[PDB]
C-alpha cells in the first residue's frame, strides 16, 4: 500500500460492522516493541500528533477505516486494528497486518 | 366366532391420516357397517 | 338543547347500551378478518437456533 509524501492513504482491517463498535488501532515500527496510536474510535492519547483520521462508531453495516494524512518516512510502521462490537464475543487475536509502504 | 354362512355386520380398518403438523402422518383404526364400504379392484 | 328545572337520576352500573357496544365491537372486530388469508400451511416443523449476539 503506496501513495506519495505529504498525502493521505486509506488503510482499512476487518470484518463488516454489526453494531454499536469500538475501535482500537495499534502502530509497530519494524524490530521494535508495539505501539498505541488510536484508543477509542476517534480518540488519541496526550502526545501523540493529530492527522489520523478515524471512523465514527454509530454507522451500520461498514468498514473500520484509518486515513493519514501529512504523512512521512517515520510513518512506516506494521499497523493492527482491534475491533469490539456489542453483538460479537470478544477477539482474543488481533486483526490482520497492512504494512505500508512510503514514497 | 363367526359362522361362515353369516357375515360380518362389522369391518374394521386402518389407515393413514395427517396429524396437527403437515410432515407426520400416523396410522390409525376404527370401526364401520357394510353399508358404508365398497370394495375397490392377493390383499 | 339545555333544560331547565328537571331532574332525572342516572346509573351507571345497570345502565345498557354499553353491552352492545361490547358486542359491535367484537363483531367489527370479526367482520375485519375473513376477507385475509389464512395461515394453515405454517404449522410445520421449525428448526432453530439463536441469533447470532
Ligand atoms: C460478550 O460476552 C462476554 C461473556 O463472556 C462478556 O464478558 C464479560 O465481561 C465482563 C466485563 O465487565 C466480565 O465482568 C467482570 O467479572 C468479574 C467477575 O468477578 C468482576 O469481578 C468484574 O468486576 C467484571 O464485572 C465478565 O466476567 C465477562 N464474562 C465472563 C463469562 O467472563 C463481554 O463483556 C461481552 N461483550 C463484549 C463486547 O465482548
Ligand atoms: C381391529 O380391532 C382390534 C380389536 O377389536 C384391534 O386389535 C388390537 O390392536 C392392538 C394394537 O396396538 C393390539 O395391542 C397389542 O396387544 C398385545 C397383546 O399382548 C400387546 O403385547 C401389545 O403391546 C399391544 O398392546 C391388540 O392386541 C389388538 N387386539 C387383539 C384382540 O389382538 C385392531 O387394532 C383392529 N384393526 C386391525 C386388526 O387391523
Ligand atoms: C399407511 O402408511 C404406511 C407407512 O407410510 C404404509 O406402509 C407402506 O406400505 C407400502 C405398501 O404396503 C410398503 O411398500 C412395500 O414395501 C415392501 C418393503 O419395503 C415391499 O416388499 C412391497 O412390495 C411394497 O413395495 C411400504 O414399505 C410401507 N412403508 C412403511 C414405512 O411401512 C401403508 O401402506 C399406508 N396405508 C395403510 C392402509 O396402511
Ligand atoms: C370375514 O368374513 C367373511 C364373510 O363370512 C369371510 O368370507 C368367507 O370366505 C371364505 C373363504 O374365502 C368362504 O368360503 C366363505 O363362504 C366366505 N363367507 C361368505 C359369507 O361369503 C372371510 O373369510 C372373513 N375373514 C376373516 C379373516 O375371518
Amino acid at each position: 500500500v503506496s501513495v506519495a509524501p505529504g498525502q493521505t492513504a486509506r488503510i482499512t482491517c476487518g470484518e463488516e460492522s454489526l453494531g454499536s463498535r469500538s475501535v482500537i488501532w495499534y502502530q509497530q515500527r519494524p524490530g521494535q516493541a508495539p505501539s498505541l496510536i488510536i484508543y477509542n474510535n476517534n480518540d488519541r492519547p496526550s502526545g501523540i500528533p493529530d492527522r489520523f483520521s478515524g471512523s465514527p462508531g454509530s454507522t451500520f453495516g461498514t468498514t473500520a477505516t484509518l486515513t493519514i494524512t501529512s504523512v512521512e518516512a517515520g510513518d512506516e510502521a506494521d499497523y493492527y486494528c482491534h475491533i469490539w462490537d456489542s453483538r460479537r464475543p470478544t477477539n482474543w487475536v488481533f486483526g490482520e497486518g497492512t504494512t505500508l509502504i512510503v514514497l | 366366532n363367526i359362522t361362515d354362512d353369516m357375515r360380518g355386520e362389522l369391518k374394521n380398518c386402518s389407515f393413514n391420516m395427517t396429524t396437527e403438523l403437515r410432515d407426520k402422518k400416523q396410522k390409525v383404526y376404527s370401526l364401520f357397517y357394510r353399508l358404508d364400504v365398497v370394495q375397490i379392484n392377493s390383499n | 338543547i339545555h333544560l331547565e328545572n328537571v331532574t332525572e337520576e342516572f346509573n351507571m352500573w345497570k345502565n345498557n347500551m354499553v353491552e352492545q357496544m361490547h358486542t359491535d365491537i367484537i363483531s367489527l372486530w370479526d367482520q375485519s378478518l375473513k376477507p385475509c388469508v389464512k395461515l394453515t400451511p405454517l404449522c410445520v416443523t421449525l428448526q432453530c437456533t439463536n441469533v447470532t449476539n
